[PDB]
């Protein structure tokens, strides 16, 4: 009943789409047995939901901080893992976090210090996450 | 409606002509290929293999080709009020010839030939001769 | 509703299950002979 | 009851469900005070899989990739996505039939019915109710079997092989008779 | 009870959900049908109208052999039972003359529908067609056999596609060899054959076999996907009125639990 | 929970085979009866459990001796009732009682006292039934 | 809460149904006290609109034609009428898609999205925190305007217009200025 007043900016910009589209997914989750007969339009709804939930998943006992969440939800939602296998992203994410942690520190801080997501961070961001798929190779 | 040649070229999977107006159109008969155009007689004629070709009223000089293995063709008369002259080219496999290729054609020759080497039925025969006729004659059309 | 929906769903796979067992014994002995007593 | 500086006590309670109803004061207030659960199910026993153990509702504390390996930990969720992937395949299938189904689903669904069956196994006690011998089955056997199952190494294999047998290498044998019996 | 009444709930809230799904999903494949039909049925017609230039009397005696093309799922609406009605109808009328009846179908239903009664005059049936998109070489296998098995006279009953909420049942009087050479074939003056006649007579007449099957399959496909779609909305309304009954129940059975169980305890309280 | 121990061997032998069927029976029942097209093995099946469901009906007041129920279960699970009308096996068991009660005294007394079946008593009850359907006539 | 010949005191009360059973004694015994009923809904403020009343679910006891009129009771049940067919038509447009449509659907529609948008409304209140200002709307205009939009002479204005306008001049004047 709180919501996005209990939010820093840098989450709200991701999870008022995410919520969104989380809720389209959940308008289409009995076509995923049927999905072979459908159209476009559809499967995307279905394709992101999908990779969304698999990257909402955790480990007992490792959680993660608001920049690091900021940044695979950027990763996440700017469909830059729609053409991955989703048993994959599990891995995706962490090598990302590692990726990260050894290289742009000075983004993490940026988040945690303005607790904004500008335009020249975000397109750092976009910077980091090409040359992270560029050096590694995924299934799909 | 007008003058023309109304043509519908046909097959299972696709109509790739419903009622197009053309001037000319090249068939290729069990006997030999002909050139229907309007006036032609009502007929019907059997089609062994070969490469239709289609020149559009509006064309002139400029075609269209199509590969047929066989199907038949059927030739109508105008109606007194529509003015217009009709024909039907049904085809079970209507292919056009840039979506040929002269490798495979060859490879399937060679395998024909094999499977016909050993002559016992006459069937198994009379298809590896036919096969023959319509290789060679996709050979000398593709591109 | 219940039991109806649920007998028919085992038929159905029980039969389904049953044609293919049925197949996979034919074409086993074949593609893992080191299984046949045949060959021992 | 409980583990000390000075000894140990490994307690093994079987709790009355009354009506099938976990939802009753004592399951619910016993539930609490175990470290590990096992609930054994009727619909299925009706499939004749002894011992009636429902995976989706037993659980243990002691299932941690800390404690057992991820070897087993992984194997063990896997087997679980699976049998409720298998579960909520069950409607589509008693509406519309197998035929809707994917070739995906079908394995999904060839695989959980192994697997079902696969857990089965005769005890030495229930041999004067079966008259079939009893098993004692080693856990990397188990692990073993299970990632090959889930592998898709087996799915060649009949699904009726997978009946009371404490190892692949026996599922693999009653195959053999099997088809041996067919001609 | 309480129980009963909430499995009842969650059964029924499942099937219209999986209806909806399905009536979405027949909705995309009546589209793809439709698609079929525009593209292969120019490739049927006119063959079709050149022999049926050729009158075809269905009053002639001789051995009748029935095509009765069906489906092989179910949620199809009513198209198979009129499918089978309409074959009755045609085998009881033709036997009482005397024809011997043969009997060749398409689809496990019209099998499951005529097996008890007209069982005994099954020839050949074939099924799992509609597995793969209907193509011309599924068709043509059909028609050699229905000529192999050369009849005197041959009807086949399928269902014609009006519009995506209405169809209709037909039987087409086929020709064949029989009633052919039984005419001189003077209609047929008018065209010119490039090969003669004769020689070309037998390929005509296995082209309009095949292309006769064809087309009526196509039609009876879109037929059936529209019933499915009919059926699975009705199902999927029918779902939901039961879903508001069984509602009003469960909260009346928890309304009477509640009071059970207080006055129980209070009763037990009251007794001390 | 006793079971076979609360069991004579004679009806251990017929009744586990029996059990088997009917389950097997119960669980296509409900497919069977909307009507598709089954394998031979599969219709065996639904033949045989209609059989020994229409075996198990019994008139009130009209029990039965253990030799005799033997002897009828014998009758029905080798495979003596599947051909057979399932309406017709109501007499089909009354008539085989009473010759099995008329000419073969014999085959029950040893069934009583040894309780079991040898091979001897198995090729006496097949020729007993071969000539009991010999002598009568059915609908199948 | 009643009137009396000094004044009147008018209640607004907001009500929890348990368990979403109407049936319960508590609001079973509370709906027979009620003389109206406004539902909310967020359904409808996903697209934007404020106030988020649906008028379908909405019921009265006044809404009958001898205290309103009997042409209050007309437009109203017309507008309803409307709104149930414009549902209709999109569960269809949810499968057969916004090309089948004959003409008269599409100006239903039209007409449909029109009245939706339009009874949407700003609030003087909500300026503080927006700066556009507050729109007071007598009953008769609303009615003119629910009859103008009704019998078709509007359905040229665009669907944007009709949008957070207090009455239907002001929706011609955005109309007029959105053109530019």
């Amino acid at each position: 009943r709180v919501g996005s007043a209990a939010q820093v900016k840098a989450m709200k910009q991701v999870a008022g789409t995410m919520k969104l589209e989380l809720a389209q997914y959940r308008e289409v989750a009995a076509f995923a047995q049927f999905g072979s007969d459908l159209d476009a339009s559809t499967r995307q709804l279905l394709t992101r939901g999908t990779a969304l939930t698999e990257l909402l998943k955790q480990r007992q006992y490792s959680p993660m901080k608001n920049s690091v969440q900021v940044c695979v939800l950027y990763c996440g939602v700017k469909g830059y893992l729609d053409p991955l296998d989703p048993k994959e992203i599990s891995r995706f994410e962490s090598l990302f976090i590692d990726y990260i942690n050894a290289n742009h520190q000075d983004i993490l801080k940026t988040i945690e210090t303005e607790k904004e997501l500008s335009e020249k961070t975000e397109a750092k961001l976009r910077a980091a996450v090409d040359e992270f798929v560029a050096m590694n190779e995924f299934k799909k | 409606f007008k003058n023309q040649l109304l043509l519908t070229l046909s097959s299972p999977s696709e109509a790739i002509y419903v009622r197009t107006p053309v001037r000319s159109v090249t068939v290729p008969g069990s006997e030999g290929a002909m050139t229907m155009t309007n006036g032609h007689s009502q007929t019907v004629a059997r089609l062994k293999a070969g490469e239709i070709i289609v020149r559009k009223g509006e064309t002139g000089d400029e075609v269209e080709r199509f590969f047929l293995s066989d199907g038949f063709v059927l030739f109508k008369s105008p109606e007194d009020d529509s003015g217009c002259c009709t024909a039907e080219v049904l085809g079970v496999e209507v292919v056009p010839v840039s979506m040929l290729d002269k490798e495979s054609a060859a490879t399937a020759l060679q395998e024909l030939l094999q499977q016909g080497a050993g002559a016992t039925d006459e069937w198994t025969k009379a298809r590896t001769l036919l096969g023959q006729e319509l290789l060679s004659s996709v050979i000398r059309a593709a591109p | 509703s219940v039991k109806f929906m649920d007998q028919k769903r085992s038929g159905e796979e029980t039969v389904y299950f049953k044609k293919e067992d049925e197949a996979l014994l034919r074409n086993l002995l074949a593609n893992h002979p080191e299984y046949d007593p045949k060959y021992s | 009851i409980t583990t000390t500086k000075k000894g140990s006590i490994t307690s093994v309670q079987a709790v009355y469900v009354p009506a099938d109803d976990l939802t009753d004061p004592a399951p619910a207030t016993t539930f609490a005070h175990l470290d590990a659960t096992t609930v054994l199910s009727r619909q299925i026993a009706e499939l004749g899989i002894y011992p009636a153990v429902d995976p989706l509702d037993s659980t243990s504390r002691m299932l941690a990739p800390e404690i057992v390996g991820q070897e087993h930990y992984d194997t063990a969720r896997a087997t679980q996505k699976l049998l409720q992937d298998y579960k909520s395949l069950q409607d589509i299938i008693a509406i519309l039939g197998m035929d809707e189904l994917s070739e995906e689903d079908k394995l999904v669904v060839s695989r959980a019915r192994k697997i079902q069956r696969f857990l089965s196994q005769p005890f030495t006690v229930a041999e004067v109710f079966t008259g079939k011998p009893g098993r004692f089955v080693e856990l990397p056997e188990t692990i073993k079997s299970a990632q090959t199952i889930l592998r898709g190494e087996c799915d060649d294999l009949p699904e009726m092989a997978f009946y009371m047998c404490g190892g692949l290498e026996e599922v693999r044998s009653k195959a053999v008779k099997m088809a041996q019996e067919a001609a | 009870d309480l129980k009963i009444v909430a499995a009842r709930m969650k059964s029924v809230k499942s099937i219209q959900k999986i209806t909806k799904a399905m009536k979405m999903v027949a909705a995309s494949k009546l589209r793809m049908d439709q698609r079929r039909l525009e593209n292969g049925l120019p490739f049927a017609t006119p063959v079709q109208k050149l022999v049926q230039r050729i009158p075809v009397d269905p009053k002639e005696k001789g051995t009748l052999a029935v095509l009765a093309l069906s489906s092989d799922k179910g949620l199809c609406g009513g198209v198979n039972s009129f499918v089978a009605k309409q074959a009755r109808i045609v085998i009881k009328e033709n036997e009482m003359a005397g024809n011997a009846v043969q009997v060749y179908g398409v689809g496990d239903k019209i099998r499951s529908a005529l097996q008890r009664t007209f069982g005994d005059r099954f020839k050949r049936i074939m099924t799992e067609v509609t597995r793969f998109p209907w193509n011309f070489g599924q068709a043509c296998i059909i028609a050699d056999r229905l000529m192999q098995d050369n009849p005197a006279r041959l009807m086949v009953i399928y269902n014609h596609f009006k519009s995506a909420v209405a169809y209709d049942t037909l039987t087409l009087n086929v020709l064949t060899p029989t009633q052919a050479a039984q005419s001189a074939k003077e209609q047929l003056n008018t065209f010119e054959f490039e090969p003669e006649k004769t020689d070309v007579w037998k390929d005509l007449q296995d082209f309009y076999y095949a292309c006769t099957v064809f087309g009526c399959m196509l039609d009876n496909i879109a037929s059936e996907q529209s019933a499915r779609m009919s059926a699975m909305d009705n199902a999927s309304t029918n779902a939901g009125e039961m879903i508001s009954s069984l509602t009003l129940r469960y909260n009346r059975a928890r309304q009477a639990k509640i009071t059970t169980e207080l006055v129980e305890i209070i009763s037990g309280a009251n007794a001390l």
